[PDB]
């Protein structure tokens, strides 16, 4: 029943409005405090309080608002423009376009909240995606059609990471994509959005290719609590009325979880540990459940996770774990080294690391790889204290060989350009098969430790042993 | 009688004013008591309305009347602020007349947009030789400068601010920049002494000093850091280059942490209420370099966060880290061991300022930081691995030299013209004889003289800025002619 | 014959290194139960 | 801090494991 | 506005009295129950309740109050005598004296509360007070007109600290001098009441120079709280009207905000960080902005600053540190090797330490003094473990010179005779910087630790060496 | 979430009344305990250490000691219950690990240390014991 | 070892320590038959918030090592509140084995054996009732009625005129 | 168990205004302490450090102060105050500690290291000082 109500309270982002018996809205609803012009004020129910009053957490900013003035009730949750017109366009929580390019081409409308796919439709995928980042392809390989989570502080490379994976993945991968920006810096946008101009996956001239949907961190906690669930309808639209093999870039996963945090505390909640909401695995799963591949279409999720102060054990990155298909996990301690990408090479974990996905070759390899550098790491004591001389003739070779691992393992990106000044390389996934083969092996133990930093592949490696000896 | 546009006080406590009445009050909007005595009104509750005090809470009784002044908090704007000392509100407080308004822009202002926005490649000089050449500063950035107690954080920001003197003499609009210092809860003494000491070189005519010491109450300490964004905003808006530096945010979420608990609004983490992160995300988001149509201008923000310990994983430094383009950490560790500004290059990093740092110093120091890099694990170890190798050996007296090289003395901006000629004889190695007694003094005259000896090549770089071929091959014919020197 | 003597001084005193360093630890871990706790306290008894 | 405290037990506890195996190894 | 109400309620010290309509007394002021003979019990308004009722802080005890007794309205804040007659006198926070010698005759009475000096009269005086302590006219010299901090645990020596001061500095200042003892021993104030009427500062049957305010642990929270705004209020006459270089020596300010949070629970406030109240950088800031340095005179303040449980993390002495131009940070563990004054010379800094201000002689010293203390207890790991013979040939001399500093950094205080037996020692600025050149130095190297053990410059060093020779 | 380790022991309780054997893995009680917690804290029920509530020891109490070797009086059958814990860096002091512990007989720990050493499954022998493993 | 190192205290508290396995529940069944040949008195058992196997196995190894028989007249009392009990029932359990203790000391004047297994469960039961009563919780959690609701349970064991009572409490 | 210092006190103060010699032993202030913790936390009143309240040091202070010798006016008599702090492994930063600490006139250190070691009373000789004791 749209109508109109009045509004009792309004505390921070927080807006109680009042409503006559019988014309109660549902929760998960929109209401709309009407300013004159465009991007009018929205509403989202989030409780019945009681004596027909509703709690509604705001989308925007609060300033302005006056106790009794009319609010209207649209009857339905925040429907959003859904369709193959989304492409190229940047796009609010609410819907709308701030581009300034004109109004959003759609016929269909879909609303941000829905039911994540019963147990009876999923679909079990167990489908290697070829990313080109050597580390990446072979101790934890990417899931297609899965959930990816990069992780680590801040300052590890997480972002850098993700733009990596746009060059090589938005063009190779034939389906739509949808890069949703939940509580990220804005500039860093727009240093995307220009990218996207000019890697042909968006143009003005010709229909585009991928939506962009941001609600950076300047937005109150009710517009990046919310946002997600809007580019996650693009996506579902595209796998379920579109049939294709869609991406979703999801960052930061983590301001989701923490902009919850910051309403939960106004709507009278108990904080739960380390000040977080109650409602903790649950309002993350229900946004994790519907970025899932079904039947109808795929749907593959590359999704950066914030660590709060590099503390895994926080609540917020630790319930994202038994989501996710494939974990690439960013330490510190490996970016202070100058290693990039910082993936580190024993937590890096991935559901894909079995004989009957890969076969037994690959597995093996990646199975050599991490013993070594597990070995490694249990002599960093003798190194330190011993040196050299004292260690037995069996694990010298391999801390030989573990430091040219590691070094190996370091990659220019091709964004890296501006930090290194290091033309960008990419490798396949089974080059870098053969070529940890002749490292294992000690067929190219020879080479220094210092040409495996900043190459891709084994046969670059050479070619720097012989200038650097000149 | 009349309650739409005025109200009667129920209770006032601490700051905090419960009033009847108001009932077609705005959220966020400044009030006025019968007593002058300011105020802004948070939480409007059903029944009655939450406002905070920007002053003293004697004056007011229970029943006084409470006018509305129809606006949310606004503050002065323009080119007529240069120079003046003034509150959180904008009254001046240095006495040298009232403030001449141009415009006035909210203090609650949304941060531009996408598209207004462009990549920063305009550079900012802090004069820091350690600063500019290992964590470059684009104008538009969010560089944080984050460290312990008295380590150096504030001397730091104001060599940035002494630096953009050279500028502000010219003509040329794309170089200049105006300053803004936003004193945050400090004392009355040590601001009024950062006034004088920027009035001893010239600098306060070209910046804006925001005070809001301790004395003041909360709701002014809160507000001071977003109005003289506000006033900065400005600049932005009109194609000019702006910079304030927050000094600092550490204790801003201490006085929001009153506003919250005394106004009953539910406490989060460590006490602190659950949006002290959107306290801080909108207010470094409206700092930005915006395209050409949308002006062209840029503010700079710079803030200051203080740990306890050097722990970078409390509640308050987590969230400001992950809102910046980089950070500064100062370490009070090196502090005593020579280095100043006791920068951890291990540590502080920027991100969109590789291409904004000068094409003369990225030929120099693209490669120099990672000299150091190499350095710092090296040189913590020459005793504990004990081994005599002196196979690497020669990384240990090659860093020792150009580590000793990033000293630099309080308030001493080094010019681009200054800097790189230091940074040739560090990354070769060619100053490695001199002991390291004798090459803080080999500095000190290293540069006056290039200045009588050639002072046409310090033209050529407050035009062009650019050094070219030709210039590497007069460098090495200015090397070692000063080599026996 | 003196190595031992920088080998056995080097037990006894990381032992009395540690002993120091296992009560800090449950210091400081009975630091953070209260200190987290009286959070969630204040959070929960403040309505 | 607390963070380093675990981290700096696993040095010194683990350190306790070279020097009293390098006792009786001189002996 | 003078009427009368009565008390609704009485809790701890917190006494809240119902007025009548008009005649509610305002923030701040001063209310009086009347026991009558013992004396008068004053209360100070803390807030508005509302319902014609306000809610006031007991300046005594509690015990014995009835709910219905009359509060009569002074119309005013605790109103204290001001002038030269309160020279020589102990007055408590009310303004009586309690040295039972008569009541104080003045004609000006200023309240206890004020507001702070303004921008505009402010003083930029970088002036350097010499002390005569070593560790303190070298690393952290004291800015006249300026403000010093105390801190360090209980037993550090944060009290024999001030009487050093008390008896060295207060007689060569011509000045008059205030010390308001702010929740401490009782008896640390006879035994140093005594101790002035001996010197000749205080004389019964003359003039003196230093006034005492006093309340002590014994004190409920409300005279514990507001007692430091007396003995500033005293101070601020000598300086705004009188125009004299004032000593404020307190001790401690730690109570001044550690009574608030008895009160705050009480007051009804969300208790902050720590049991704290939220109102703890503006309580403390009302009251350390008032002693600063005006255009008129100039206050030199040096404040014991107790830290609980050796925690400088401790929301009492953070929010402390902003508001001291030079702080003398005393340490527990130094304490407990035998080295007075516990004086960290790693934590102990000062505003004065520029070349600016002492040159470029003075500041070389102190640099090259800080850098040596920091490389011996950086190494500290090494040195408890491995031994000091496990050290390179350079690191285990740079060892021996900071043993040798770290005691020549110790002095014998004149109040320490009855602790020591040693004569007490005062060093001029001057003697004391070259004392470590001739240490830093290839001089002075043959000597031992224990030769810089309770010394006064290398003037008595030697005169021990002598004895140490034969 | 909370329900299902009751309604999943009820149904393998059947099997051992009727004197046969059953087995059941309760994957995991460390995100039943937190299902708990949210409802407790939303319900105005008083929480207590790491915001569980007071009665999170008698959930995981009468669910776990419904697992048991029944007497040829009745029927001779037996259901075996294997809880599993997902701890926070192998923090075995928190609440809902001390909570298990002291109920189960015996634990077998899993120390990623020697998952990445190559051994697989990672299984502490040092401190992983079996009371009835005699 | 028991009567020269760390010798038992008549009416007073000693604490069990060791873990499961090692041989302490047949440390227990020796102290039954010892004082009640030694002294001549009876000895309780109270079990406080234990497992249910445990107190099965325990009850079955009774019957079989001589100190309970069914066809004859036993020597301890066995208290047991299990796990599947609500905390309140596990926070008075201890409360109820030693009423039982105190009737021998009292009425029939012998030196009593109190065993509590475990003693830490006894106060967790307490922190569970706290919170459920919605008292502030103390240090760690626990309940400001600490050191009264250990002392409830302590001070009542104690030497009288007429009889003693001894407490193992592991 | 909080009133029995003040009383206690109170009883040895009757000697104290008499002219006449007393003295009291407080065993001990650490348990009190505890007791007035509770009182403390049942009465709603928000803890501090150690789940303790803010006024736990008011406590003590208005304790110990009641202990002095008095002037020759008053008959000169004196009460002298002999309280004991219990410690946890030797934690003498502890809250309760540095309280009582800054409240006495000096402490008498008893380290449990050479109480075994034979040294009987095991006065730790470098951190028990008297401070008029000259
Ligand atoms: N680059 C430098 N070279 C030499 N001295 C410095 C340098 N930076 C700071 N100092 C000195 O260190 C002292 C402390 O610095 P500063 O005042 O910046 O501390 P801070 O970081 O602001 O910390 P706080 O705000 O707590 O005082 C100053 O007195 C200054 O003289
Ligand atoms: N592939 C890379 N090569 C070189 N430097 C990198 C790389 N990735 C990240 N960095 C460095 O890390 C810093 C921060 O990385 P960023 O992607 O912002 O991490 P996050 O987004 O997780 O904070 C940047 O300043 C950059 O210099
Ligand atoms: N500068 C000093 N020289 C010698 N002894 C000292 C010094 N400062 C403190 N002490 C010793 O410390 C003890 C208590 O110090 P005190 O100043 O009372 O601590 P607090 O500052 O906590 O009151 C005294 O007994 C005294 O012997
Ligand atoms: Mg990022
Ligand atoms: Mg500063
Ligand atoms: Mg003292």
């Amino acid at each position: 029943g749209v109508g109109s109500g009045k509004i009792r309270t309004v505390i921070g982002a927080v807006v109680d409005v009042q409503f006559e018996q019988d014309n109660l809205p549902a929760i998960l609803n929109a209401l709309t405090i009407d300013r004159g012009e465009g991007n009018k004020l929205v509403l989202e129910v989030a409780q019945h309080l009681g004596e027909n009053t509703v709690r509604t957490i705001a989308m925007d900013g609060t300033e302005g608002l006056v106790r009794g003035t009319s609010v209207a009730d649209t009857g339905a949750p925040i429907t959003i423009p859904v369709g193959r017109g989304t492409l190229g366009r940047i796009i609010n929580v609410c819907g709308e376009p701030i581009d300034e390019r004109g109004p959003i081409e759609a016929t269909k409308f879909l609303p941000i909240h829905a039911d994540p796919p019963t147990f009876a439709e999923q679909s079990t995928t167990a489908e290697v995606l070829e990313t080109g980042i050597k580390v990446v392809d072979l101790l934890a390989p990417y899931a297609r059609g899965g959930k990816i989570g990069l992780f680590g502080g801040a300052g590890v490379g997480k972002t850098v990471f993700i733009q990596e994976l746009i060059n090589n993945i938005a063009k190779a991968h034939g389906g739509f994509s949808v890069f949703c920006g939940v509580g990220e810096r804005t500039r860093e946008g727009n240093d995307l959005y220009r990218e996207m101009k000019e890697t042909g996956v968006i143009n003005l001239e010709g229909e585009s290719k991928v939506t962009l949907v941001f609600g950076q961190m300047n937005e109150p906690p009710g517009a990046r609590a919310r946002v997600a669930l809007t580019g996650l309808t693009i996506a579902e639209y595209f796998r379920d009325e579109e049939g294709q093999d869609v991406l979703l870039f999801v960052d930061n996963i983590f301001r989701f979880t923490q902009a919850g945090s910051e309403v939960s505390a106004l709507l009278g909640r108990i904080p739960s540990a380390v000040g977080y909401q109650p409602t903790l695995a649950t309002d993350m799963g229900a946004l994790q459940e519907r970025i899932t591949t079904t039947q109808k279409g795929s749907v593959t999720s590359v999704q950066a996770v914030y660590v709060p102060a590099d503390d895994l054990t926080d609540p917020a990155p630790a319930t994202t774990f038994a989501h996710l298909d494939a974990t690439t996990v960013l330490s510190r301690g490996i970016s202070e080294l100058g290693i990039y990408p910082a993936v580190d090479p024993l937590d890096s974990k991935s559901r894909l690391l079995d004989i009957d996905v890969v076969g037994q070759e690959h597995y093996d390899v990646a199975s050599n790889v991490q013993q070594t550098l597990q070995a490694y790491k249990s002599l960093q004591d003798i190194i330190a204290i011993l040196g050299m001389d004292e260690l037995s003739e069996q694990d010298k070779l391999t801390v030989e060989r573990a430091r040219k691992i590691q070094r190996f393992l370091s990659q220019p990106f091709t964004v890296a350009e501006v930090f290194t000044g290091i033309e960008g390389r990419l490798v396949s996934l089974k080059d870098t098969v053969r070529s940890f083969k002749e490292i294992l092996d000690g067929k190219h133990d020879a080479l220094p430790e210092a040409a495996f930093y900043m190459v891709g592949g084994i046969e670059e490696v050479v070619a720097k042993a012989e200038k650097l000896a000149a | 009688a009349n309650l739409n546009e005025t109200g009667r006080v129920l209770s006032v406590g601490d700051g905090i004013a419960r009033v009847f009445g108001l009932n077609n009050i705005q959220a966020e909007e400044l009030v006025e008591f019968a007593s002058g005595v300011k105020g802004m009104a948070l939480n409007l509750e059903a029944g009655q309305v939450g406002i905070v005090l920007f002053g003293s809470d004697r004056l007011v009784k229970e029943g006084e009347t409470v006018k509305r002044s129809g606006s949310i908090v606004d503050v002065p704007v323009g080119p007529a602020l240069l120079g003046r000392v003034v509150d959180a509100l904008g009254n001046p407080i240095d006495g040298k007349g009232p403030i001449e308004t141009e415009f006035r822009i909210r203090a609650q202002v949304k941060a531009p947009g996408i598209l207004p926005r462009t990549s920063v490649n305009e550079p900012m000089q802090t004069g820091l030789k350690a600063v500019d050449a290992l964590v470059p500063i684009g104008r538009g950035q969010r560089e944080l400068i984050i460290g312990d107690r008295q380590t150096g954080k504030t001397q730091i920001a104001i060599d940035t601010i002494l630096n953009q003197k050279r500028w502000n003499y010219g003509q040329d609009e794309k170089k200049k920049l105006y300053c803004v210092y936003v004193a945050v809860g400090q004392k009355r003494s040590t601001v009024a002494q950062l006034v004088q000491t920027l009035e001893h070189h010239d600098a306060l005519k070209y910046s804006i000093i925001v005070a809001a010491t301790a004395s003041e109450a909360a709701p002014l300490q809160y507000l001071a850091p977003f109005t003289g964004t506000a006033m900065g905003e400005w600049f932005r808006d009109n194609g000019k280059g702006a910079l304030i530096v927050f000094d600092d945010l550490s204790k801003q979420a201490v006085a929001y942490r009153q506003m919250s608990l005394l106004l009953r609004r539910p406490p989060g983490r460590e006490a602190y209420p659950g949006d002290v992160f959107y306290l801080h995300s909108r207010l470094l988001e409206r700092a930005a370099k915006m395209n050409e149509r949308e002006g062209g201008g840029s503010l700079t923000a710079l803030p200051i966060i203080e740990t306890q310990g050097g722990d970078v994983s409390a509640y308050i430094p987590t969230n400001v880290i992950s809102i910046t383009d980089g950070q500064i950490f100062l370490e009070a560790e090196l502090f005593y061991k020579g280095i100043r500004p006791a920068i951890n290059v291990g540590l502080s990093v920027s991100r969109v300022g590789s291409a904004a740092q000068v094409k003369a110093m990225k030929q120099v120091a693209g490669s120099l930081k990672l000299f150091l890099a190499q350095y710092r694990e090296v040189a913590a170890f020459a005793q504990f691995g004990s081994d005599l190798d002196a196979s690497t050996k020669q990384t240990l007296t090659r860093g020792e030299r150009l580590t000793l090289l990033l000293k630099q003395k309080q308030a001493s901006p080094m010019s681009s013209e200054e800097m790189v000629p230091l940074i040739y004889a560090g990354v070769n190695g060619y100053i490695d004889n001199i002991p390291v007694k004798q090459v803080e003094k080999f500095e000190a005259e290293f540069v006056s003289y290039l200045h009588a000896n050639e002072s046409d090549l310090l033209k050529d770089i407050a035009a062009t800025g650019e050094l070219s071929k030709e210039n590497l091959e007069k460098l090495k014919s200015i090397t070692e002619n000063f080599v026996g020197s | 014959s003196a190595r031992r003597n920088a080998m056995d001084n080097a037990s006894k005193n990381a032992s009395d290194m540690i002993n120091k360093y296992s009560i800090l630890y449950n210091r400081t871990r009975q630091a953070v139960i209260t200190n987290e706790l009286v959070d969630i306290i204040t959070g929960a008894s403040s309505l | 801090t607390l963070r380093e405290i675990e981290m700096r037990l696993k040095s010194i506890k683990n350190i306790e494991k070279i020097t009293n195996t390098m006792k009786i190894v001189a002996s």
